[PDB]
């Protein structure tokens, strides 16, 4: 259930 | 009567139609090359399914996976302006699914956003699956359910329909922390 910070894709 | 090879035949479709049903099934054969399944207009690459993967792993290296079928998507920057596009892999069931959220600018200074989940993978194996979407914030919670697509069929045409998650600008700073967003994505099985 973990999460991620993304990023716009540039 | 008179039976036509499907235009895939070469690809080794074996196929072979009616003209009245040529079209429908060479826009959903199998065999069909399959385009990048990226957000935007930058990347115009087309293959098979199975090259899918080593494409986006080589060219698409900023591109981050999770394993698990219940996970946080946190898309930072969301007010940076212009159109933008945030996405990145979901492993489970034996199988990766993108998620996509894109920004697009709408009539005045305010934008839209559209968030959506694909499978990497067949459309008829894109029918055992079902995802679901979730934007969480104070005392409020908006939820979009739906079979994901196959990226063989690609978003754009749902998109462009609103068959996926559409929020504007204002609706997702009630959900923002900073200038993020999280999006809780679950994927099930039918
Ligand atoms: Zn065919
Ligand atoms: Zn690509």
């Amino acid at each position: 259930p973990k999460e991620v910070r993304v990023e716009p894709q540039k | 009567s008179v039976l036509f090879p499907c235009k895939y035949a070469s690809s080794g479709c074996e196929i072979t139609l009616p003209h009245t049903e040529k079209a429908d099934h060479e826009e959903l054969c199998e065999f069909r090359p399959y385009s990048c399944p990226c957000p935007g207009a930058s990347c115009k690459w087309q293959g098979s399914l199975d090259a899918v993967m080593p494409h986006l792993m080589h060219q698409h290296k900023s591109i981050t996976t999770l394993q698990g079928e219940d996970i946080v998507f946190l898309a930072t920057d969301i007010n940076l302006p212009g159109a933008v596009d945030w996405v990145m892999m979901q492993s489970c069931f034996g199988f990766h699914f993108m998620l996509v959220l894109e920004k697009q600018e709408k009539y005045d200074g305010h934008q839209q956003f559209f968030a959506i989940v694909q499978l990497i993978g067949t459309r008829k194996q894109a029918e055992n699956f079902a995802y679901r979407l979730e934007l969480n914030g104070h005392r409020r919670r908006l939820t979009w359910e739906a079979t994901p697509r196959s990226i063989h069929e690609g978003i754009a045409t749902a998109i462009m329909n609103s068959d996926c998650l559409v929020f504007d600008t204002s609706i997702a700073q009630l959900f923002a922390e900073n200038g993020n967003l999280g999006i809780n994505v679950t994927i099930s099985m039918c």
